[PDB]
């Protein structure tokens, strides 16, 4: 599969 | 319908992923909380009291600090919320506050689907994707022996008819990968594949 990665800063 | 709780912790040690696996959750399933080990998980969209609705694979990669999300579907977050009352923010959150030195993960997540519409095979392809997980944690999506066995579609076509034919094509690779790799699969390999049939919905 196609595939998306985004940072996520808390 | 589909598979039980039971079933997919079976297949997932069949498919050596045991020593990482932290169970199967309903949706309240609560993160990766400590250590440094690879880590992954299957997750309900619904509560434990529903009698569960959908399965989805979470995996943990501690040297890169990435984690994925893995839904046969592919839908995006927005969408799993509208359809599935599903959101796993605060999952990710309290698992950087955890374990990211700067309070920060990477989330991967599919856009397509290998799954036809009306399967109940969504855990047994989450077993699948998590063997592609803890043998190749760095590059698990695509790109890697087991999960170039299937075929992602759009997440768009997934209600297409043009595409049922490429779902259900996976679901049978789906059952020959599992019946390579797994005994458990293959003692009730029959029952299995009736109750997580591609039209079984
Ligand atoms: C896919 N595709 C798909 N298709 C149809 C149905 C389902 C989801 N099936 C289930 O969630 C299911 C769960 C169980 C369980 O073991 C219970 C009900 C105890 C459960 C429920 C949740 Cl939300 C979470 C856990 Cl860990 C356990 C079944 O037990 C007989 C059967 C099906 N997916």
């Amino acid at each position: 599969v196609k595939s998306l990665k985004r940072r996520r800063c808390y | 319908s589909g598979s039980s709780e039971q079933e997919l912790a079976a297949i997932v040690r069949d498919l050596g992923c045991g020593p990482y696996f932290l169970g199967t959750h309903d949706k309240r399933f609560p993160g990766f909380l400590a250590g440094n080990k690879l880590a992954c998980a299957i997750v309900n969209t619904a509560g434990r009291e529903t009698g569960g609705v959908h399965w989805l694979a979470f995996g943990w990669n501690p040297r890169s600090r990435t984690c994925y999300m893995f839904d046969p579907f592919g839908f995006s977050d927005r969408r799993l919320k509208q359809i599935y009352s599903f959101e796993y923010e605060a999952m990710l959150r309290r698992s950087a506050l955890a374990l990211s030195p700067d309070r920060c993960l990477s989330l991967e997540q599919s856009t397509q689907t290998v799954q036809g519409p009306d399967s109940a095979a969504c855990g047994l392809f989450c077993c699948m994707f998590l063997h592609a997980f803890v043998h190749w944690p760095d590059r698990p999506m695509d790109g890697n022996p087991t999960m170039n066995l299937l075929t992602g579609v759009p997440n768009g076509m997934l209600q297409s008819p043009q595409v049922l034919p490429t779902l259900r094509r996976n679901q049978e690779k789906l059952y020959r990968f599992l019946a390579h790799h797994s005994p458990y699969f293959r003692s009730h390999r029959a029952a299995i594949e009736h109750a997580t049939a591609f039209d079984k919905m």
